[PDB]
This record gives structure tokens, sequence and C-alpha cells, in this order.
């Protein structure tokens, strides 16, 4: 698993907020993507930096993202720390993991 | 007259706070599909400010 | 009738900007807004009247 895709529409159309784990970085962009059917121009937000958990929350504004990496879904407790505030003003009504 | 600047006039419900729509789909403002085509209830959204 | 009142009041803002007359285009473009959220079809009056005192 590589990233994940945010949108109102995963077909152009609409701005989708796409975040990308490749190699040695991970690059967050925000722009009208026109995306395949099987994933794996207007730009507002360009961004560039085992169980490992994530919360993705839409508040007004900010796209918030909370994670945590620890060693082994098995049963358990830990908290996740808060890893970015992204300042990105977009309608998020599904998404898609990238494999 | 500059007509260079536009506003949204049409839109089919109000925005959060610090959200931004720039999209210039046509608003259909009566009971029929537009289909991108303006025309008797159908405009293109945006205004400009002369 | 609405629907038609509103393509009225929507081609005499068109119409105002192609006149070179800006200022009252923005005061009808004022008046389609509040049409779109009321019942009160005095706004095509008013948006008629602009036009005449342009024209
Ligand atoms: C995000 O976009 C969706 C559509 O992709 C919006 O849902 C629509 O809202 C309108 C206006 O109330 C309704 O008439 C449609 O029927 C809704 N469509 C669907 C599929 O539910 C949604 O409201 C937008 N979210 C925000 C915060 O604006
Ligand atoms: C990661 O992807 C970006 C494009 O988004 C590319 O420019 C970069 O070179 C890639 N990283 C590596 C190590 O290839
Ligand atoms: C970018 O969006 C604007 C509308 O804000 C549109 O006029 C323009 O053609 C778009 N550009 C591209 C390359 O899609």
């Amino acid at each position: 698993i590589r990233g994940w895709i945010f949108g109102t529409t995963l077909d152009s159309k609409t701005q989708s907020l796409l975040i990308v784990n490749n190699a040695t970085n991970v690059v967050i962009k925000v722009c009208e993507f026109q995306f395949c059917n099987d994933p794996f121009n207007n730009c507002t937000f360009e961004y560039v930096s085992n169980l490992r958990e994530f919360v993705f929350k839409n508040i007004d504004g900010y796209f918030k993202i909370y994670s945590k990496h620890t060693p082994i879904l098995p049963q358990g407790f830990s908290a996740l720390e808060p890893l970015v505030d992204l300042p990105i003003g977009i309608n998020i009504t599904r998404f898609q993991t990238l494999l | 007259g500059n007509y260079n600047y536009l506003y949204r006039l049409f839109r089919k419900s109000n925005l959060k706070p610090f959200e931004r729509d720039i999209s210039t789909e046509i608003y259909q403002a009566g009971s029929t599909p537009c289909n991108g085509v303006e025309g008797f209830n159908c405009y293109f959204p945006l205004q400009s400010y002369g | 009738d609405k629907e038609w009142i509103l393509q009225k009041i929507y081609e005499i803002m068109r119409l105002l900007d192609e006149l070179g007359h800006a200022e009252a285009s923005m005061r009808v473009s004022d008046l389609i807004y509040e049409f779109m959220k009321k019942g009160d079809e005095r706004l095509l009056e008013e948006a008629e009247r602009l036009l005449e005192e342009v024209e």
C-alpha cells in the first residue's frame, strides 16, 4: 500500500487529494486528476516530504491525518499521534486505496 | 469594463467555511437536465464584475 | 411562472453588460440572488425598470 485518493469524484471534474508514498518520500497534490479505473492542469496545493494505523478526518478547511506504527488486526491498544494538517478546502465523499 | 473578475451567482447549495469551489458546470435552475448547455433554466454559474 | 421570471432577469443583466452599463448589471444580478431565495416577483419589475432607465 502506497497511498490514497480523496474527493467527491475520482474522475477529473473536481479537485482530488492524492497522497502517495513512493520509494523515498510522500508526495501530496490536490490537482483535478484524471484517474484510471484501476489506479496503482488545475492544482492549488503541493507538498513533498508491520501494523500501520491511520486516521483521516475532514474538518472545515483542514484534512487531518494521524498515524501509528507498531510491530506485529491483532487485539490490543495504542493511540495515534498527529502526522500532518493539510489546509485543503475541498469536499470529500469517497476515497480509494492505492496498492 | 474590466470583466476579468468572476463571482458565483448560481449554486445548488451553500459553502462550508474555507471551502473553495471552482467548478464551471452549468447550473440547472429548472426541472430538466442541461447536459452542459445553456438556455432556458440553464446558466453558466459565474457572472463577471464589470 | 418563476422559471420564466428568473430567465428574464438573467437576460436583463446580460444585456446591461453588453450595453456598457456594468453598474446597472451588477444591481440586477443582486435581484437574481434575492429572487432565487424568495417568492417575490417584484424583483422582475425592478430589473425591467433599471433596464428602461439605461435604454
Ligand atoms: C459534496 O458533494 C456531494 C455530491 O458529489 C454533495 O451531495 C449532493 O448535495 C446536493 C445539494 O444538497 C443534493 O441535491 C444531491 O442529491 C447530493 N448528492 C449526493 C450523491 O448525495 C454534498 O452535499 C457535498 N458536500 C458538501 C459539504 O458540500
Ligand atoms: C516519486 O514520485 C514523484 C512524482 O510525484 C517523482 O518526481 C519522484 O522522482 C518519485 N521518487 C522516486 C525516488 O522516483
Ligand atoms: C483550470 O480551471 C479553470 C477554471 O477555474 C478553467 O478555465 C481552465 O481551462 C482549467 N485549465 C485546465 C488546464 O484544465
